[PDB]
This record gives C-alpha cells, structure tokens and sequence, in this order.
C-alpha cells in the first residue's frame, strides 16, 4: 500500500507541576485514541509543540496511552516552542500588539499565532493539519473531522467553529456602534459571532497558494483592518481569524457547533445575560466537547 | 494571559494602563463593572 498520513497538532507547554493541564490532556488524549480507528495503511501523526520539561511529561503520558486499542500505526513528533517562536517572529511580529495581552510585542506571546502562520513552519509535505486545543473530549472518531477539508469551497483556506460566547459582540462594540445595520459580532444562524480556534482544520497547501490570505499576513493589512474595527485582543491567533473573518469570510469554511462545542460562560455573567443564550445555542450530536475558561465537562 | 477588560473602552486586559473612564455593558456598575 501507499501510507496516508493524517496530522494532528496540540499545544502543550509549561506541563510541569501544572496538574491541571496534565489531567485536561489525559481527558483528550485518551478520549482521542479510545475512540480513533485508521484503515491499516494510515497512520495517526501527533505533533506537540512544547519545551523541554513538557516534552518529557507528554512521553510519560503517552507511554500509557499507546499502542491504541484500535492497533492502528501512531507516530508522536516534537517541535520546539523556542525554534517555532523565532521561525514565527518575522511573520507575527505585527499582529501581536492587537492580538496579545496586552500591549505590546512580546517574544512570549509570538507562540499564540502558530496557525496562522502553520503554512510556513511545517514541512511543505505537510498538506494539512488539524490544530486541537488540549481541553477537548473526543465523542466519537477523529478520522472523520478530515473529512471536512473536502468541503472547502474554492478560496477557502481554513476550517474552524464558530465562537459561542458574545465576546466579540463586547470587542467589536466601537465598530458596531458606529455601523448600525453591521452583522459583525451578531449571533447565529445570520450574524458573524466570530471564530473559536480551539478546533481548527489548517489547509497548509491551501493557505501556501493563496494571494488573499499571503496579502493579509502583511503587517499593512493587518494594520489597516484592526484600525477598521477598532480592534483590540488577547485571544492570539483566535482573534485574527476572527477580524480577517469579518472582511473576509470566503476564507473560512464553517465547522458546525458540533466540532466544538464549547462550554464556558464566563460572558454570560459579564454584561449578556439577555444575549447569551442565542450565542450558547448548539444543537446536534455533539462530536467534540471544549471545556473552555476551565470548564468541568460533562459525562 | 490576562483577565478580559470588562470594559467596553481600551485594551483588551482588564486594568489597561492607558485607560481612564470604564464603560460597562448595560446593567453593570463600577470601576469593573462589579456592580
Ligand atoms: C475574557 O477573560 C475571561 C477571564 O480570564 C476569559 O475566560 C475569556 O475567555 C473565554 O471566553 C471566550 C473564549 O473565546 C475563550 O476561549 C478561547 O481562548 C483562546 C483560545 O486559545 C481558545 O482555543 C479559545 O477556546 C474562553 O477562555 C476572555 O474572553
Ligand atoms: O499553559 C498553557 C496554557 C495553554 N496551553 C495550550 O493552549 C490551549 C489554550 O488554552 P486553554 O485551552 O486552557 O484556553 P481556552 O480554551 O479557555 O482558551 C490549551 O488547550 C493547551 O493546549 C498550554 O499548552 N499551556
Ligand atoms: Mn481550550
């Protein structure tokens, strides 16, 4: 046979004497691989980008984790926060002082916007990746969110979930304000409530090959569209897929709620009561559960 | 990371230094919308 791969990637750094996030990754990862099959040609390659310290502590649970049950083939690879920080730099540098706590550009935060600039720091054999925050549960088999990419529309370069909390009807108030008819941070099923990236399909090829999503990396477009929306963040990568979102929606291919249904509501106590609800809403058998802002999920 | 501004003016981090006035969402009083 000729081996298909298929690439997932998480974030796993500051993981020593961090319990908390140790036991989030558990929960995911052992979730995913309980719940993963491959055809036997395939093979399941998980990245993690993390430094020395949570290198050593992701082996000790993967060593528990692996072989799957279901006996398919799984590689494990690691990718240097520090190397990928300065590969990014350059790209991202411009983007921080809008989307990073809190002000300004900091080497720290460069880390926060590895998707956007994915397509540059993987391997060009690399065609896509599934980027997965590590405070997910996986309800049924991974291999079948790939199935997505294939209904990309022409133009788009990323596949990712809505947000479903008002926190960017809150950030886009300026913008909303003084654009009254402006579907911008209105809730679903017609408003643009903006992105989650915890759940992100990063066509790399797709993303590599297109003059929209190249011109908008550059630091005069990023510029020019935070000055638009009067935008200002510290949700990283989130929160730039969200603003090119909003000019730009051809980019995004729309996973449904289900891919990620997100659990936090820390907004519906901070001024959205009465709008939480229209936001929160996700109906359908749930596929993957985020357990966002620390939120216990449910068994 | 930061705690989110309450706030709708400013930064995105509650407590920006280059803020002054604090404009709460409806229903919210305070320097930090608390109340
Ligand atoms: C405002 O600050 C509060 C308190 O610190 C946060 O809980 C809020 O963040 C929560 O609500 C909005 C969500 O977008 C957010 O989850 C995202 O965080 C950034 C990504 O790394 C992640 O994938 C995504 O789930 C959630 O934590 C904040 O708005
Ligand atoms: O100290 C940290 C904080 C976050 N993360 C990673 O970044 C993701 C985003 O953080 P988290 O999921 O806790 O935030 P939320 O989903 O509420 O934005 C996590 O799932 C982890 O994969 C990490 O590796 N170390
Ligand atoms: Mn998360």
């Amino acid at each position: 046979v000729v081996p298909v791969d298929y690439h997932l990637l998480m974030m796993f750094t500051k993981a020593e004497h961090n319990a908390p996030l140790q036991a989030k990754a558990r929960v995911a990862l052992s979730s995913l691989l309980r719940l993963a099959k491959f055809e036997a040609h395939e093979v399941l390659n998980l990245h993690f980008v993390s430094e020395e310290a949570s290198r050593e502590v992701a082996k000790a649970l993967l060593r528990e984790l692996l072989p799957p049950a279901a006996g398919f083939k799984c590689k494990v690879i690691f990718h240097d926060v520090a190397v990928l920080t300065d590969k990014l730099f350059p790209v991202v540098e411009a983007m921080q002082k809008y989307f990073s706590a809190g002000s300004g550009t900091y080497y720290s935060d460069s880390i926060f916007f590895l998707s956007v600039a994915m397509h540059q720091i993987m391997p060009k054999e690399i065609p896509r990746i599934i980027q997965l925050d590590l405070d997910l549960k996986y309800k049924t088999n991974i291999r079948e969110l790939f199935e997505e990419f294939d209904n990309f529309l022409p133009g788009a370069v990323i596949g990712i979930a809505r947000e479903m909390q008002p926190v960017y009807r809150h950030t886009f108030w300026q913008f909303r304000h003084e654009n009254p008819k402006t579907r911008v941070g209105d809730p679903p099923p017609e408003g643009l409530p903006g992105f989650n990236s915890g759940v992100m399909l990063l066509n790399l090829e797709a993303m590599r090959q297109s003059p929209l999503y190249s011109h908008l990396l550059e630091p005069s477009w990023v510029q020019q569209l935070a000055d638009k929306y009067h935008f200002r963040g510290h949700l990283g990568d989130q929160d730039f897929f969200t603003m090119i979102g909003m000019e730009h929606p051809e980019l995004f291919h729309v996973l449904d709620c289900t891919w990620n249904r997100q659990l936090c509501t820390w907004w519906r106590d901070h001024g959205y009561s009465d709008v939480f609800q229209a936001y929160f809403r996700c109906e359908g058998h749930v596929k993957i559960y985020h357990g966002n802002c620390n939120t216990p999920i449910p068994e | 990371q930061c705690e989110s501004n309450p706030c709708l003016n400013g930064g995105s981090c509650k407590d920006d230094i280059n803020s002054y006035e604090c404009w709460c969402p409806f229903g919210f009083e305070g320097k930090n919308c608390e109340l």
